[PDB]
RNA sequence: CACGGGAGACCGAUAGCGAACAAGUACUGCGAAGGAAAGAUGAAAAGAACUUUGAAAAGAGGGCUAAAAGACUUGAAACCGUUGAGAAGGAAGCUGUAGAAGAGCAAUAAACUGGACGGCGCAUAAGGGGGAAGUACUAAUCACUGCAGAGUCGAUACGUAAA
RNA sequence: CUGACCCGUCUUGAAACACGGACCAAGGAGUCUAUCAAUUAAGCGAGUGAUAGGGUGGAAAAACCCGUCCGCGAAACGAAAG
RNA sequence: GAGUAGGAGGGCGUGAUCGUUGCCUAGAAGUAUUGGGCGUGAGCCUAUAUGGAGCAGCGAUUAGUGCAGAUCUUGGUGGUAG
């Protein structure tokens, strides 16, 4: 018998995600990820295993302006790689000369990378490109949605600024005197 | 099948065959045309009667050859001489035949036979 | 009631199961429709499916930037093109007698 | 007659586990099922009775599933897996199945000793 | 992705390439995913049933 | 391809017999009668089927890559040779396509029972015949 | 879906997960049907999840006809995202006459001014403009048209 | 007696599926469709067909 | 396949530099890798150097 | 709802309408009203001839039949009888450990792999030439990528008052 | 030989002088519809998705194409004028 | 390496549906077993006997899917007891 917490047997929260997801190529691409993580001593692989392997929420959007907003004059020259889908910002009038590796292009994100003179990667390229992730720049989209706002604190708790759940919104809807 | 109105279901056809009042009984209790007759009419199939001659095809008592003594259609039976069994007290039973195991070797004839037999051998042959 | 999520809001509060509506016709009646309107393109043949329709702008303020199929054509119109309304309607003309032109 | 290496087969526990008072009914049968009772003596491990179900007991991983012939134990359903025999001929034995008639056996019986296949119900007058 | 040519067989014969050649569709492309066959196939299964 | 065949086919192919939760395949290249990449024949390119004829000839089937060519050469699974010579010429045909030592090792393996299988078909095969004429 | 139900892996377990103190009931339970005494014993609930919901606000409206309060919105942004390409370009090159974007065709009525827009001059036909559309409309070489 | 829940008619059997997930579904398949080792896995015979 | 079969399923899918014709603007799945083998990739050059 | 049609990821004789059947029947209630149970011999009655003992039911012989399957398909459990092997001084059963007796067409066992040689029957070996098919390379050719003339189709807030 | 109270249950407390259970077979209890949310896999992405309905189609209620509107997102704050 | 209430992860067994691989008058399902074995366990395979027409595996789809109890339903039976 002894005292240890949660008897040694602990689990470990600090891992990746095992994926479940179907797309035979996920899968493959995993493989691959794995093999450059294990055997590659470089950071860049070890974190694009981590965030591929993302709940299928957790992978965020990137836009061409996301990606043209955060631009160094070294981030220019360098391969842009995003962990998820990249999608265009119709609000964006002149598109940069892009190379840009993600998992997905929405077809006008495509379009107009192309369209400027750009060049659109997919992992198995970008392995053999620069497996060190030499001269790469690793775009991690902001993170926004609506659930974020009903999570937090309570809503109506002393400096809840939280959104309540509400079926439509009107003068009658909880936006009315409370019992107080 | 081509047609959403012939029913498919066990159920429907079976009732038919058993339900089967006594003139379609024997239409559905008939028997197959020899070379010979086949040829003659242009007919494969023919339903039974009690005067035809016919060869059992089919059972312990295929191969013999008789006439055709009762058409019992509720009982689902046909009769042929001599295709008898005997009993220890000396009492002599017919056995029953199912029509599709027998072959018409010879009709009786008549007006009514020939019209049917003439219409058949019409949409065959045309 | 427990937890965080939205007030409900009742719905088989009443009798409902005497009032419940089943879709299972929709996949006949869309096909009975078809043969319907076939069997009128045969009655009719020389002449064309629907009649003649007018066209107005819609009744509402977001709707008037756009373009609607009317019901009849206004007398006025008639006049204008020089037609009676019983003769339009002998023509296959859908005629209208409350609509009114003011531009 | 074809055996491989074993370890020396170890038995845990050769008592089937019987279903808690299934001595005393008919209606219940001694098929194990775990008691949820809130007084159940097993489900405490009351000194005496009857020890439950549990992992300490699965037999070593390299002699699980070993038959006492010394095969592992492959079912013939169709005559096909005979052949698959083929490339596994020392590791398995041929188990043919019930369903499978008189004349199938004696072939698939032939096709074995032509395998070099070890079959188990194999048919011995 | 490879779109070879394909040869058009004729039937009048066992084995015999009519002289045209058709550079393969797209179609033969497409990815392989299983998921969306398994889910459509799912559904569209159940697109048949009487209650 | 081996891989994303592997991933597509590894749990439904209709080679496919389980067996205590172990998965064996009829694939008649299988080179371990297993279901594994490596077992898996229509899957990876090493494989053999074998049948005996002519009383000593192997008809060895070597799997072949899928081909759009201008003759057919054989079945689109794989390539036929007649072997005379078989067991020595098929030991060398293996030695040949199989350049890893454990494929060597099964490949081999398949022939070995494979053929004293073959001689055992022939003396039934022959007893068979004397048995229809005497 | 019923074979990844609860309920199988729980067959035999005597409570269905419902305890064996405080089993599975009716309405007493939840507290009374509904919305029940959301102002007494359910206070908590209401207050902290749903504040606000009971009381009354401003103005009684009889008859609210949404129609002719419709009113969709555009902003400076999307603006040239609306017109195609060829447009912007071929007239930024060309200045000897300037472009007509009618954003009422798009079914918006308002424009707002909301990012910043091309030096590239402009003509926008709209229902209505806000202080700041107008501004940046103008200062970018643009001009502002009224509809209806 | 009566069930434990009494089936009814108005249980929602039919399903509908985005059609860009029927056509990439058909798709995927025809590009299985295409390949010897998958048509082959099946089960189908295609031994003696050709290309 | 027939020929008509054959080639009208470019016309109806489409491909990758164009959209479908009866599918009226549907694109073909984009591949998450152009190659599927990961044995060119964890085999070549690139990746060995580094590994 | 009535008479018809067809159908089903329904149910399958304690299920499915209450009723697969002389079922809204038998039966009960002054009455309004209540309301069940109950389907499968066999391919064919060939439904058990005849002898014998019985007052009779029935038994023993004998026979039909693929089989008695004989008021009837299969024929589980509880309960009961017979036969076998055991056991018991105010109950029984049971974890762990050994032993005894009883019942047995036996599931385990000194076999298996190879070298050399012998006796038998079958095939034709390695090595060498050879080199179809295969893979790899590589010019000339050619899918695909790229560039791209002429015809036909389409699109176009480029353009015109429309063209 | 050593160990061995009757199970299920409610209870702080059950072998209890707490309740149900003489025995056996078959039957027998968290479903179905709707609603919002969180998570997981899918598709597309400043868009997305139809429904109704049209049009075709297998013997067949499938499927396959079309579907000018509509939903929901894309702008918020105000009782409201705004 | 304990565990009631409770939760999670894997697995066993049962209908029916779309697939895939098969078995059966040379005897399926069902049934009995002091025959032989396999799983820690749900459960499994085989043998023999009976039985006399249908079955089974594998991947999915779906569920009226697992009973010792509810003075539980219907039916059948005990001891009391000649
Ligand atoms: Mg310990
Ligand atoms: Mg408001
Ligand atoms: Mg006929
Ligand atoms: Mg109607
Ligand atoms: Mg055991
Ligand atoms: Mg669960
Ligand atoms: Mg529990
Ligand atoms: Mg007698
Ligand atoms: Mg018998
Ligand atoms: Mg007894
Ligand atoms: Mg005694
Ligand atoms: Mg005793
Ligand atoms: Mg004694
Ligand atoms: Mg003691
Ligand atoms: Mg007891
Ligand atoms: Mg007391
Ligand atoms: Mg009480
Ligand atoms: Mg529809
Ligand atoms: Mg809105
Ligand atoms: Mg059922
Ligand atoms: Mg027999
Ligand atoms: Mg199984
Ligand atoms: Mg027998
Ligand atoms: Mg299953
Ligand atoms: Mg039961
Ligand atoms: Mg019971
Ligand atoms: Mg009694």
């Amino acid at each position: 018998a002894i005292d240890l917490h949660k008897q040694g047997r602990v689990v470990k929260r600090s891992v990746v995600r095992q994926t479940k997801s179907t797309n035979v190529y996920h899968k493959l691409l995993i493989k691959l990820y794995k093999f450059l993580v294990r055997r590659t001593d470089s950071k860049f692989n070890q974190n694009i295993l981590k965030r591929l392997s993302s709940s299928r929420l957790n992978k965020f959007p990137l836009s061409l302006s996301r990606i043209v907003k955060n631009l160094n004059e070294t981030n220019k020259e360098q391969v842009i790689v995003s962990t998820s889908t990249v999608t265009n910002d119709e609000r964006l009038l002149t598109v940069p000369k892009l190379t840009v590796c993600a998992l997905k292009f929405t077809e006008t994100a495509r379009k107009r990378i192309l369209a400027a003179g750009g060049k659109c990667l997919t992992f198995d390229q970008l392995a053999l490109k620069a497996p060190t992730g030499t001269n790469c720049f690793l775009l991690r989209a902001p993170k926004s949605r609506e659930a974020y706002r009903h999570w937090g604190k309570a809503p109506g708790q002393r400096g809840s600024h939280s959104a309540p759940y509400v079926r439509s919104e009107g003068r009658k809807f909880e936006r009315a005197h409370g019992l107080k | 099948k081509t047609h959403v109105e012939v029913s498919s279901a066990r159920r429907k056809q079976r009732k038919a065959h058993f339900a089967s009042p006594s003139h379609l009984r024997q239409t559905l209790m008939s028997a197959h045309l020899s070379k010979d007759l086949r040829s003659k009419y242009n007919v494969r199939s023919m339903p039974v009667r009690k005067d035809d001659e016919v060869l059992i095809v089919r059972g312990k008592f295929k191969g013999n050859k008789g006439k055709v003594t009762q058409v019992y259609r509720k009982k689902w039976a046909i009769h042929v001489e001599k295709i008898s069994k005997n009993k220890l007290n000396g009492a002599p039973y017919q056995i029953p035949l199912s029509a599709s195991q027998l072959v018409l070797t010879k009709l009786k004839l008549d007006k009514s036979r020939q019209s049917l037999l003439t219409r058949k051998a019409a949409s065959l042959k045309t | 009631m427990k937890h965080n999520n939205q007030l409900p809001v009742a719905q088989l509060r009443k009798h409902q199961q005497f009032r419940i509506k089943t879709f299972f016709n929709q996949a006949a009646q869309k096909k009975a429709r078809l043969h319907a309107r076939r069997a009128q393109a045969a009655a009719v043949f020389p002449r064309p499916t629907e009649k003649l329709q007018p066209v107005v702008r819609k009744q509402t303020q977001r709707y008037n930037k756009s373009t609607k199929l009317g019901r009849g054509f206004t007398l006025q119109e008639l006049k204008a093109a020089g037609i009676s309304a019983a003769f339009a309607q002998s023509i296959g003309i859908k005629v209208d007698h409350r609509r009114k032109n003011r531009c | 007659i074809k055996p491989v290496a074993h370890k020396k087969i170890i038995k845990k526990r050769t008592k089937k586990f019987v279903r808690f008072e299934s001595e005393d009914f008919a209606k219940l049968d001694s098929s194990w099922r775990r008691p949820r009772g809130i007084d159940n003596r097993v489900r405490r491990r009351f000194r005496g009775q009857r020890r439950m179900a549990k992992i300490g007991f699965a037999s070593d991983a390299a002699t699980k599933h070993l038959l006492p012939n010394g095969f592992k134990k492959f079912l013939i359903r169709n005559p096909a897996d005979l052949e698959i025999l083929l490339m596994n001929n020392r590791t398995y034995c041929g188990e043919i199945a019930h369903n499978i008639s008189a004349q199938v056996k004696a072939a698939l019986v032939k096709r074995a000793a032509e395998l070099g296949v070890r079959l188990t119900n194999a048919n011995a007058k | 992705t490879s779109r070879p040519q394909i040869h058009v067989h004729d039937a009048k014969e066992a084995n015999k390439q009519t002289a045209t050649k058709l550079t393969l569709p797209a179609v033969f492309t497409a990815p392989i995913r299983t998921d969306i066959v398994h889910k459509v196939f799912t559904d569209l299964n159940k697109n048949r049933k009487q209650a | 391809m081996s891989q994303l065949v592997w991933e597509i086919v590894k749990n439904n192919n209709a080679f496919l017999v389980k067996n205590n939760g172990v998965a064996f395949t009829t694939d008649p290249f299988s080179v371990t009668g297993r279901n594994t990449q490596v077992g898996l024949g229509f899957t990876h390119r090493h494989g053999v089927a074998l049948k005996g004829g002519a009383k000593q000839a192997i008809a060895t089937s070597l799997r072949k890559n899928q081909s759009h060519k201008v003759k057919k050469t054989g079945t689109i699974e794989a390539e036929t040779l007649t072997v005379k010579g078989g067991v020595q010429r098929v030991a060398k045909v293996i030695r040949g396509r199989f350049q890893s030592k454990g494929l060597k090792q099964f490949a081999l393996k398949k022939l070995v029972n494979f053929h004293r299988a073959n001689v055992r078909a022939q003396a039934n095969l022959k007893a068979e015949s004397k048995a229809k004429k005497n | 879906v019923s074979h990844l139900k609860k309920t199988r892996k729980l067959r035999g377990h005597v409570s269905h997960g419902h305890g064996r103190v405080g089993k599975h009931r009716k309405g007493g339970c939840r507290g009374g049907r509904g919305k029940a005494g959301g102002m007494h014993h359910h206070r908590i609930l209401m207050e902290k999840w749903h504040p606000g919901y009971y009381g009354k606000l401003g103005m009684r409206t009889f008859h609210l006809k949404k129609n002719p309060l419709h009113c969709p919105v555009v902003n400076i942004d999307k603006l040239w995202s609306l017109v195609s390409d060829a447009t912007r370009q071929k007239y930024a090159e060309d200045k000897k006459k300037v472009p007509v974007i009618d954003v009422t065709k798009a079914g918006f009525f308002k424009v707002l001014g909301k990012g910043r827009l091309p030096n590239q001059p402009v003509v926008v036909k709209a229902k209505y403009f806000s202080k700041t559309a107008e501004r940046r409309i103008v200062a970018v070489g643009g001009a502002c048209v009224l509809t209806a | 007696g009566r069930m434990f829940a009494p089936l009814k008619t108005y249980r929602r059997v039919h399903r509908r599926v985005n059609v860009n997930q029927k056509r990439h579904a058909v798709a995927a398949a025809l590009a299985a469709s295409a390949l010897v080792p998958l048509v082959f896995a099946r089960g189908h015979r295609i031994s003696n067909v050709q290309e | 396949w027939t020929e008509s079969a054959f080639k009208k399923l470019n016309e109806i899918f489409g491909t990758y530099s164009t959209t479908g014709v009866q599918k009226s603007g549907y694109q073909l799945q984009r591949p998450l890798l152009a190659n599927a083998d990961i044995a060119r990739i964890i085999n070549s050059n690139e990746v060995q150097s580094v590994v």
